[PDB]
């Protein structure tokens, strides 16, 4: 979608594995605020929007 | 921005009381990392306050 038409979604009720990312691409821009990327897979969340 | 004061943001585990370390190696990236370069998770350990 376009910049002014981002595709909101909700993703809950799932066993979430944040390590499928690293097999995608060189990941030019990847920086996390409030939580370290290394210790993400363990921590838990209420509702995750993308 | 006074870029003179820094602080370790990434490390491996917790430290014992009154345990000081200065090492500024490049943090790992899960696999054999990008020593002295950028990439998936190539994060310098120190960060300036500014």
């Amino acid at each position: 979608a376009s910049v002014y038409a981002w595709n909101r979604k909700r993703i809950s009720n799932c066993v979430a594995d944040y390590s499928v990312l690293y097999n995608f691409a060189p990941f030019f821009a990847f920086k996390c605020y409030g939580v370290s990327p290394t210790k993400l897979n363990d921590l838990c969340f209420t509702n995750v929007y993308a | 921005g006074n870029y003179n004061y820094r602080y370790r943001l990434f490390r491996k585990s917790n430290l014992k009381p009154f345990e000081r370390d200065i090492s500024t190696e490049i943090y790992q990236a899960g696999n054999k990392p990008c020593n002295g370069v950028a990439g998936v998770n190539c994060y310098f350990p120190l960060q300036s306050y500014g």
